[PDB]
């Protein structure tokens, strides 16, 4: 009984480890892509509105 | 035969004491190994559960 329950615990919860790790990690890749494209969208429209300010400051 | 029939009944009392020790040994071994069965159950469960939990913590943190 000790060996049977030990092997059952080890195998089943090892595959539980792998499944839960993968299931959480995939949505972490999802958040990575989401954050990257969201800051791209925030970046791509607000260009050239401040480069006239930095050219006002650089040129004497 | 009276007095060595009493000696042979002392012998049956030795049989009685031996079966007392037999039942006592069976119950003692079963009890101590039951304690160890439950203790090793909980030991390997909580150990691999803590390893699983710490792997989940460090995985989501990374």
């Amino acid at each position: 009984e000790a060996e049977a329950k030990a092997k059952a615990l080890e195998a089943q919860y090892r595959e539980r480890e792998r499944a839960e790790t993968e299931a959480l990690l995939a949505r972490y890749r999802e958040r990575a892509e989401a954050e990257a494209k969201a800051v791209r969208e925030k970046a791509m429209a607000r260009l050239d509105e401040a480069v006239a300010l930095v050219l006002k400051e650089v040129l004497p | 035969s009276k007095l060595e029939a009493i000696l042979s009944q002392e012998v049956e009392a030795e049989i009685q004491a031996l079966l007392q020790e037999a039942e006592a040994k069976a119950e003692a071994v079963k009890r101590e190994a039951e304690e160890k069965a439950k203790a090793l159950l909980q030991a390997r469960e909580r150990a691999l559960e803590a390893q699983y939990r710490a792997a989940l913590r460090r995985a989501e943190s990374a």
